[PDB]
């Protein structure tokens, strides 16, 4: 039982920045990445749902 | 083992080495990703003729490091012709007792205000929150009056005291031993504060000025007016949640950093009076007050002070001036009249049998109601701290 | 993140090279300029330092010969006193980059804050051996009577490196076309003697006879502390590269617009990593020992306060750092264990909630911070 | 490889790494013990030079010497007053010798006090005056002396001296190994007598304690001394025997003093660092013919290197400003301190180093009293290539 | 177990070889005369030869009474208060005996069976008796007179001359043994009228002007040279040499009348004897201020609960006389008191009259094992 997107309990880790993380980027930036934007939303929702 | 009973390499073998490698790794994660916050949690003004003991509820936030207690007092004299003068402990006798219970209902620190003030002095390296006198033409010095008390309250005058107490939970800002986790919806955590009455804060001429604040001929009519106080909680916010909850140093939050105190009696002149250090504590400092029957002398009633061990008898055994010379290296002054300090921070006393290490006073003149008022400072650990549970709302 | 391992491997190679320079080189301190002048003619002077080695600071010695030419009245020393002898100090890098642009009283207070004691003062002890005020390193008379002449002296440490063991902010001045520079402005006869009822902020003496006080001379001497005999390898100099890339700066400002019982927020700049903060509540030419401020705080971006304290409890935090109190009106905030970066945790500001605000009341804000290009 | 200059540099790098490893094993596993070795009360009119035998136990770190004294002014009307060195002149000379006849310290009384001050950051065993209403301060009178002994009065003196063997409590450099069977160690102590501790009005008050118009009738009553030995016990034992820092115990931390004469006004007066020591500090006392001034008789103090280049050359008020950065006060009137602990002076790195004083005023019988503090080790001196 | 009976049988065989092949030597270590107004504490450093068995300390003194009219008289502890405190240290800086002078003297009496180095009065017409004055002191010293004192101490390391348990093997490469000696001085040896005569030598109305003129001491060292060598090295008793025979004194206070005051045997040692000195506020009484003495186990069973005259009757069976007033001896040499968890056997005294500053001075001798149990590796 391991999950590739599990960052911990989702009510405790949803607004938590990561370890190094001086400045965070945005998850998507037609004008920029599009299928990387859609997979950055699917990976976040898989973290909040646990596989 | 030649001097100590447990010889720090073989007292490290009595501890889990895999559990303390994981404990130091979790402490440096916490100190890297958290933020020091200090918040006011409780304020109250009272008259001590009605109520003097107060339970203060601290906030259930982060990992708590300690409490800063500001006590302000106003004192009326109300005598016809006589004045009173400040004692040696003085404004540090504004708090008579301080007790802290953690979120697990485990008692942490239980001592008086004079002993809490001296451990606050001894860990700084100077008298606590004081301003030294210098030659500088730039106006430094006593501007804000952090700790302040009048030296003499005349017949029909009012004095204003101010005193600060640091109630330690964690040992230092880096060593998080004795800190408690309070990031919980509810906890059995309180801070009990006993304050000075009109009975215990004024002593007449001849009485024991140990817990008193002012002493003089006009002390029978001296009254308090207000003993307003303020509590500040110092904690670390934004704990580094990893997988399965908070990343926590488990051995650090299960160890207690305690500040108990005691009172030993039974002294006779020109023989050793040994006070046994207790079993299974890790002693860090010892403070002895030689209450010689309501009189306090500057070393002139002690032959020698010592720290003794069962095998290897005396580890230090010094004159009252030579004992005070070891103290002047640490706090850059010496303690008040009758107070003797012993530092054991680089080699803590942890001795696995009861009376194996003791503290010795060899007095040379002993009055009737003579006693030693011991004050200790130590680490202990009775509990283990397995990992916790989460919510997972449906 | 894979990019946080190389920026920690670059710190490990930098700290390996810092302990090579500090262990295998020579600390030199040599006099670069000295000059004696009359402040009626000029009071702004430029000092060309030596371009050698790794410069890690300047020691500035300023003397003065103030004479009171009044008929009957005297003047007395202000609270800032001889720390207002240098009005401003500006340092420029060999690449003509400005490092430190603070004033004189703020440079003295960071010198106080980095020592743990009042800067270059002798503490009074009980010792029978005659220690104490023997040499008068920092000295000024308390009063100057009518017809008298007071001799002043004052020392400033202008820092480049952070400390003696930490070479962060230091300057490598072995460059060919060096533009290294140290500006200095001094007190003339218009900014050092205030009348009664004036603002004694930048003044030195104040009293009923300040209308006829004047300087006779001001002499200055600059000493440069640097590291000579740097380790040379096969590929060249062995240097702490991201220690000389970092600046260590000291700035001051002046904010206005204070309202009673209203919070006054001064925002921290997002590009700096602030180490300390000094706030001087100048309440219209009047200074008070906390009796005109409700609280002081360090508020974050949302609304969250981190140290919201009474002015007596704020002073209790500085007494376990510098072991005394700053003069009345001066408030110090220490952030050396965790610097205010305000780029990795929101927009932090500095709050003063005043109780009483007079006309033309301002809030002077001294800063101390690191700066790089990360 | 194969060159004895770099073959010796490789095994010196391995011996230094094994020494720093064995040191922190000792400082973690040992226990600090301090115990009394000798106490004696005497009269300086009979005898004033004493020799003390310390115990050969453990690793000896140093000695704490309490000196107590009583002084009566038997003059009819005139009083005396303290000098600037004061009760530090109760001891005139401290000499320590190894169990291998290696001299460690030969300070005077005043020079040992100033090194104790400069290694603390404050005047030695003093109490700072604070604003606290809790009665801290001067309670026990650890170092005490009356400022004035009137005609017919009596004054009690107290003084403490740390005689260092090891460098600090975390650096065991200069400490004496004594848990092996060897000869006895020797701690000689010369005290002040009735000829050296009272000076008339006009005499040189360098090594005096009191000075005044009634100093001809002043005398000692008693001098007591107690010596405590500070050492480490329960030393760790490894598989090959004791685990000891082998080049820290064979290094000497020493505290010589000296003097020079022949000073000319506005002419640089050089005192060379003679031997191949690693000098850590330097105290210059400008005895200007019995007069002691606060920098007004010196143009500049300096330190030169082999190519005549000053590596520091400061005003006397700027020389004292660097002193206030370390000990948070000024040394007494005429005493000049030079800190070199971060980079010790070593006359094999950049050539011959000297100490320069350019005097402004020079009186008759003027001299410069030096005090050194240095390391001494055994110099390995391999041949590099050619012999001719 | 049989690994403790076999290892003890090899210890007793190796002790009989040492006691039959070695030669007893007693030789002088150090002599010194001093003024106690100058120095009082002396550290003696004997050589490391053979198997050390103990030290003989001869103390000579001279007391001058400079009072005008009044005289002083001897206390009950007498010349045994010449040495105030004696400490021995191992070659490995391990303390062995850390007791006082009067307690060392009474253990010397208890090990002999008679007052130590005394001569008994007999009916013989041949002039035996007090010929040499081995231990001697005048009874009084008049105003203007001078008295000569002589007193011998035996500092023991081994238990007896046939039992080498407790002895020190000083053929070790560590360091030199030390013998620290605190002597009396002018602030200890003379007590006024009504003062505490516990550690004084003379007491009376002229004690404010009694001064020491000189104290001289001499230290002898009894050791066993000519040690037997076997096929593998020194034949040695490994349990007898890795065992300390120690003498230690203590002090307890806090007594109230008709209440059992209990002094607990701490310190998991094998206690061989106990000496209790009832100092009832500077007054020493012959059993008239004590109800009984006992040795109860765990508040559980008295084992020798006796009144003070039957307690002294067991002492006359042992040392053929009585110890002085207030001194009470308890012998446990046949069955040594060996507590095994802390708080297992106590010593009880029920007083009858308790004055101010009344205390109880304990003195123990015991066997114990040390650390670094390697047994001559």
């Amino acid at each position: 039982q391991v999950a590739s997107n599990w960052e911990g309990p989702p009510y405790m880790t949803y607004n938590q920045p990561q370890a190094g993380s001086v400045t965070l980027p945005v998850a998507g930036y037609i004008s920029s990445q599009l299928n990387n934007y859609a997979e950055s939303l699917n990976d976040y929702l898989a973290s909040q749902a646990g596989v | 083992a030649q001097v100590q009973q447990l010889t720090p390499a073989q007292q490290a073998a009595l501890r889990n080495q895999q559990a303390m490698a994981a404990n130091l790794q979790a402490r440096q994660i916490v100190l890297q990703q958290s933020y020091p916050v200090i918040q006011q949690v409780e304020t109250q003004t009272f008259d001590p003729a009605n109520r003097s003991v107060f339970d203060v509820t601290p906030a259930n936030v982060g990992i708590v490091k300690g409490f800063l207690v500001k006590v302000t007092a106003a004192i009326k004299n109300n005598h016809a012709t006589e004045a009173v003068a400040l004692t040696d402990f003085g404004p540090a006798n504004l708090v008579q007792r301080v007790i802290y219970y953690d979120p697990d209902n485990q008692r942490h620190t239980e001592t008086s205000g004079w002993h809490l003030h001296f451990v606050n002095t001894a860990k700084q390296g100077a008298p606590f929150l004081s301003s030294m006198v210098t030659d500088s033409p730039i106006k430094y010095g006593d501007v804000m009056n952090v700790i302040d008390a009048p030296a003499t309250i005349a017949a029909g005058a009012t004095g204003e005291l101010t005193m600060y107490y640091w109630v330690p939970l964690a040992y230092s800002e880096t060593d998080l031993t004795g800190a408690v986790l309070a990031n919980v919806p509810q906890s059995k955590q309180r801070l009990k504060l006993e304050f000075a009455n009109n009975n215990t804060a004024f002593a007449a001429v001849g009485a024991n000025p140990l817990e008193a604040i002012y002493q003089g001929a006009g002390a029978a009519d001296c009254e308090f007016e207000e003993i307003s106080y303020t509590v500040y909680q110092s904690y670390l916010d934004q704990l580094p949640v990893g997988q399965n909850g908070y990343i926590l140093p488990l051995i650090d939050l299960s160890t207690l950093y305690n500040l108990e105190n005691s009172a030993q009696a039974g002294l006779t002149p020109n023989v050793d009076f040994v006070v046994q250090y207790a079993n299974l504590y890790r002693y860090l400092s010892t403070i002895a007050v030689f209450d010689n029957g309501g009189s306090f002398n500057a070393g002139t009633d002690i032959n020698y002070l010592s720290q003794r061990t069962a095998n290897f008898s005396d580890t230090r055994k010094l004159d009252p001036k030579t004992w005070a010379a070891q103290t002047r290296r640490r706090i850059a002054t010496d303690f008040p009249k009758g107070v003797y300090y012993c530092d054991n921070r680089d080699k803590p006393i942890y001795t696995l049998q009861y009376g194996n290490v003791g503290f010795v006073v060899n007095p040379k003149t002993v009055n009737q109601n003579a006693r030693l008022l011991m004050g200790y400072e130590y680490f202990t650990s009775r509990t283990e701290l397995v990992n916790a549970g989460t919510i997972s709302t449906t």
